[PDB]
């Protein structure tokens, strides 16, 4: 039940569901403001059949995902940065659930969401240069999860400081060919930073 | 409402 993947294989893969993921998160949040506004008979009502529809398809998604991390990409994983790879995966798609999950479902996702993340930081603190970009998308995402989903933006700002300035200080003693990947994830985090302050 | 990382 056991699934290695080569780290190129498991990009284009994340690349692909993420990109359809995407997808469906905009169309849920554009239906979700079309009804607002128009609850602000017949119409309304086809408007909610659709949401109902997104939402299912979404959940049909991240579920068989994270089935899938659990049952055979997790447990075969040796190298650190596959391990904090594919939790904060699993915090992600357990992010996306919660975004759009009512009552207590809510909760549940949101817990195994921050599960997953302490997870795969518990193993990048431990494993992972503060400059590699498999530990910057994850402290990123994880600060995303803060400030969106458990409405901490002082554990999220916190967070993307922290992950932004150790990066910044070991980024003296960094080849060039492999600091032009993690340029990216910090200017991200600068930007979340200087919004949510 | 917030950038994650890019995927």
């Amino acid at each position: 039940m056991d699934v290695e993947l080569t780290v190129e294989e498991r990009n284009l893969l994340s690349v692909a569901y993420k990109n359809v993921i995407g997808a469906r998160r905009a169309s849920w949040r554009i239906i979700s403001s079309i009804e607002q506004k128009e609850e602000n008979e017949d119409k309304l009502k086809m408007i909610r059949e659709y949401r109902q529809m997104v939402e299912t398809e979404l959940k049909l998604i991240c579920c068989d995902i994270l089935d899938v991390l659990d049952k055979h990409l997790i447990p075969a994983a040796n190298t650190g940065e596959s391990k904090v790879f594919y939790y904060k995966m699993k915090g992600d798609y357990h992010r996306y659930l919660a975004e759009f999950a009512t009552g207590n479902d809510r909760k549940e996702a949101a817990e195994n969401s921050l599960v997953a993340y302490k997870a795969a930081s518990d193993i990048a603190m431990t494993e992972l240069p503060p400059t590699h970009p498999i530990r910057l998308g994850l402290a990123l995402n994880f600060s995303v999860f803060y400030y969106e989903i458990l409405n901490s933006p002082d554990r999220a700002c916190r967070l993307a400081k922290a992950a932004f300035d150790d990066a910044i200080a070991e980024l003296d003693t960094l080849s060039e060919e492999s600091y032009k990947d993690s340029t990216l994830i910090m200017q991200l985090l600068r930007d979340n930073l200087t919004l949510w302050t | 409402r917030a950038a994650s990382s890019p995927d």
